[PDB]
């Protein structure tokens, strides 16, 4: 049936029979200066939808940078020196029964991406545009400081078909339309500066191209909604 | 004072030894371990994971994502072959660079069952049947729909299910076989054409996945034949 | 029953002693550049780098074995009769004093670990613990050391494992002698997290993940072909 | 007779080893220990002790005892800054040569809470208030009295108490941080002017003390960057 | 919980093996000055001297390791073919006979401890106990050895730890050979009393506490500045 989920002043709609992929089998928790929690940040931040077309390569978001300007939790990234949060990423897909296509929705921890120019580093804008998705290309990328965003190598110098090693979900339009991934906090330190470290990125790569019957809508909206979980920060006490 | 002998093999550096090494930084406290999610203790955990198989290995497609998409034609002769590759996870280029094949190429011997999943990426209203036929090693790939049906096969009905998991058994004369270059064959056949509400234009696709089963093992570690360096990178 | 997965384990997979560096240093020289050095890195040998980068975070002890062999050079010096040669392999921990000369004050090694080895014995060995203010080495870092600088992408000071320095304690003879150190590297007590796909594209730089895009696999003639 | 191997690492002199050394003077009786007062077993006992912080580090004052005296002006703008230094016990020259900083410079890593004591050395009839404000690392030093008050602060009233102990918390992303070159800031602000029986001429002073708390530790011993020799002194 | 203070302890702080002296002695010479010597002192190396003088009284055993390496010199002698070189490191306890020549009667060492070491083996090692008629070594002495003499200020005979003597037992070859001893010092079983401020002003003399007055710290521009 229909499941209604409310966090804070945000409500989303989910199917009862929705499969949830929980990271590496780990549910986000706190680290049980005393760290300060912020439950007000536990909201649904629905990003702008991306139009999935017949010739559309994948997208990616880097979420510390993606939610950097999303009201609360963005003010908290700007405010607190140290921060920690797990995320519930819910990727919806609005399509009819006459639409085709398969999607790989994968969250990649520490997706250090290469540059189009070998003797160069990608700049901040190319790696993450924030709430705006960065798109892959079907061919090699050219640029002095641009990310090598060819789809086959997923920007990481690996095989895109091997991306399933990370917490992923398959959206087959004839079978599924949604993907819920619950990513815990993954890092080599208990807590890190959020403004300069993307702990993971979300890649939505269409492995089977979108197709549709004549007269059906050409594009299929893909909606990403992110709910930070167990977010806690530095804490300012004693003088 | 206590007598001792030469014991041949002393004062030698055997590279594959397990002798204790003196600590250059004793009386130094390392930071305690942190509960990082994702503790992996064995490479088979990586090998147990489904990885998309590039079956569309035709020239000009290995540089695009179309190498992973098996094209299913809107109209074709019944009994035509949709695709076919040998069961050589560490040798055949179809399965070589998968997660399973990448793990296998780090070793010399392997044993176990290959798990193959075929997923139909067509429309929900599309219906049709496929022959997912398996040929045992030494038999040879079938040439017609009838030869595939007379052997080991499943009728994968697209309308009933959009996925088909096919577990390839372990058939060899030894406990382990060499990763390098028989193994068998997977061939798919058009049992029936794909049937749709007669208004569509583009064709459907099939995605393939490969995985290892719980009885999978690798014996002799070696250097992978994939990464190569002329000298030190710095 | 089930076949044993013993040598497939991360410990057996990664705890393999491999040569990661070799350098030659003279016994006499014009300047004080008669010493060999190596910043301890895991990203200079492709095989080891690929094996370690199949995981995201690792935590291991460095076991190092040094295979030092000396060769007498050319001619024009007679009556060489050199006594036995002694070598000093000084390890500089992160943040420690770094020599610039063969006879620098840092070689007096007040707190830098140092092993003195005389030729003819078993090769010298030393073990470096897990040295990081962080809780694990990070083979991948999707972030900046300083967010202001673009060139700091992927660099964090938590992976610095120190520098090794090698030199001759004594010249032995007034004639030329060149020694090769041939460091052999072996992780111990390895714990790894967050497995990653194996590196497909060939490496370009040790301090980069940059890559020329490569095909996912090798091509074949037809989708139905068998050979 | 008993067999024995080479065990690589033998016949070597590792400087940081703990092997027993033969006694050059055995069968010699050392004098018994005497109960000398002041047995110290750990350098933190030295680091736990308050030491006067030279805050008046202006040029020309480091060679005089005035470097330890924070001048409190008889008349100044309210909301002016009395003083300010960063929380770098091993890096900032204000805290570098203190007992705590001297201990810290012998090590590479450290962790713990800094204890700061400010003592008013003015007259018993003098009264007034100060803002002892603490800025967490990365925040930046406040520029006005209001910014200091909106953060972590105490109102140190001179009339009520002549001393103020301020415990600086431990805020870092790692268990230990490097002694060498964020840490935070201490800034004092004139909440009110110093009020006296209106007949005095010279100004008051503030003395600062630094100390380590019970949770203080240092990890990697090294050479202090302060003493230097060209060769042996004899 | 509380972080470990293990390596901050006085034992870990002070029991660190450091080189305190090195000398070269010949195999042939005009006079008998073919020997090296070192009066055991803790006030000649600034780092160790500062570390010990952070306390007032100390009581420790001296562990000494000698790193002896020999070098053949120049030319004009052919067919050197020297056999292996043997060294004698004689320790002279306080009040013991002190050699003045390479072949003095004191080298026959009736009661002076002596270690004979052949080159190519592990470096020689010997340990000196706490040798003082007093109950502790005093790094500082606010008094006179003789109250009549002004120049005896700060000198007491209770800190004399003996003298080390090094020489060649055999010449080996008729050609020049020079050997460096490189004594490494390591206190053991250290007990310290009455902690003291670290030495601020730079040392001038080993047998003095004299100092040029120095500023308490480094200066900055303003009392309110931050950089």
């Amino acid at each position: 049936r229909v499941r209604s989920i409310t966090l804070g002043n945000s409500t989303i709609t989910t199917q009862e029979c929705a499969n949830v992929v929980v990271g590496y089998g780990v549910w986000p928790t706190y680290l049980n200066q005393p760290t300060q929690p912020d439950v007000a940040t536990c909201r649904f931040y629905t990003l702008e939808s991306v139009m999935w077309q017949q010739s559309s390569p994948g997208w990616w978001w880097k979420f510390p940078d993606a939610l950097s300007n999303m009201g609360l939790f963005g003010q908290n990234m700007q405010y607190h020196y140290l921060g920690r949060a797990g995320y519930t990423v819910h990727v919806q897909c609005n399509a009819s029964k006459f639409h085709q296509g398969c999607l790989l929705v994968v969250c990649v921890p520490e997706a250090e991406m290469g540059c189009a120019t070998l003797a160069n580093k990608p700049d901040q804008k190319s790696l993450s545009n924030g709430e705006t998705a960065n798109m892959f290309e079907s061919q090699n990328s050219t640029g002095q400081t641009a990310v090598q965003a060819n789809v086959i190598n997923a920007g990481m110098g690996v095989g895109v078909g091997n991306l399933t090693i990370f917490p992923h979900q398959w959206i087959n339009l004839r079978t599924n339309n949604s993907a819920t991934i619950v990513m815990p906090y993954i890092n080599s330190v208990p807590m890190d500066n959020m403004f300069r470290h993307n702990n993971f990125t979300l890649m939505i790569i269409p492995f089977a191209p979108l197709s549709y019957s004549t007269g059906a809508t050409t594009y299929v909206p893909i909606t990403v909604t992110v709910a930070p979980m167990c977010a806690e920060y530095n804490g300012l006490r004693l003088a | 004072g206590l007598p001792t002998m030469l014991t041949p093999g002393s004062n030698q550096f055997l590279t594959s030894d397990d002798f204790q090494s003196p600590s250059a930084m004793p009386q130094f406290d390392v930071t305690p371990e942190m509960d990082i999610p994702g503790q992996v203790n064995n490479l088979m955990e990586i090998a147990e994971v489904d990885s998309v198989v590039p079956v569309n290995n035709t020239e000009g497609k290995v540089l695009s994502i179309e190498s992973y998409q098996i094209p299913v034609q809107s109209n074709s002769t019944n009994g035509s072959q949709v695709f076919g590759f040998p069961l050589m996870p560490g040798a055949s280029s179809v399965l070589n660079r998968t997660l399973l094949g990448e793990i296998l190429n780090y070793y010399t011997h392997w044993s176990g069952s290959i798990k193959l999943t075929f997923m139909f990426c067509g429309s929900a209203m599309a219906t049709g049947k496929f022959l997912l036929a398996y040929s045992p090693p030494g038999a040879g790939a079938p040439t017609t729909r009838k030869e595939a049906m007379l052997g080991t096969h499943v009728i994968w009905d697209v309308g009933l299910q959009s996925s088909c998991v096919l577990c390839i058994p372990w058939i060899s004369q030894t406990h382990y076989r060499y990763v390098v270059v028989a193994g068998g064959y997977i061939t798919c056949w058009y049992q029936t054409n794909i049937v749709v509400p007669a208004d569509t234009q583009s064709d459907c696709k099939i995605l393939c996945f490969v995985s290892a089963c719980n009885d999978f093992s690798v014996r002799m570690l070696k250097d992978t034949p994939f990464i190569k360096q002329d000298n030190f990178y710095q | 029953n089930y076949h044993s997965r013993s040598e497939s384990t991360v410990e057996n997979f990664l705890c393999r002693s491999a040569c990661v560096f070799y350098t030659t240093y003279r016994n006499h020289g014009t300047d004080g550049d008669n010493f060999g050095y190596w910043v301890i890195n895991t990203r200079q040998v492709a095989q080891l780098r690929r094996k370690l980068e199949m995981f995201t975070y690792a935590r291991f002890d460095l076991e190092l074995t040094f295979v030092i062999t000396s060769t007498q050079e050319q001619s024009t010096i007679q009556g060489q009769d050199s006594p036995v040669l002694t070598h000093q392999i000084m390890y500089v921990p992160p943040g420690g004093p770094v020599p610039t000369k063969v006879n620098s004050y840092s070689w007096q090694t007040s707190t830098n670990p140092s092993v003195f080895w005389t030729e003819g014995s078993a090769p010298p060995r030393m073990s470096i613990p897990f040295i990081s203010i962080g809780n694990a080495y990070s083979m991948f870092y999707d972030g900046w050391a300083k967010f202001d600088k673009q060139g700091t992408y992927g660099i964090n000071t938590l992976n610095n494992m120190g520098t090794l320095y090698m030199r001759h304690v004594n010249d032995g003879s007034p004639g030329p002698i060149v020694s090769t150190v041939r460091i052999y590297f072996k992780p111990k007590h390895v714990k790894t997290w967050v497995p990653r796909p194996p590196r497909l594209c060939q490496y370009q730089k040790a301090g980069n993940v940059n890559f020329e895009p490569t095909g996912v696999t090798e091509s074949r003639t037809d989708i139905t072909t068998m050979q």
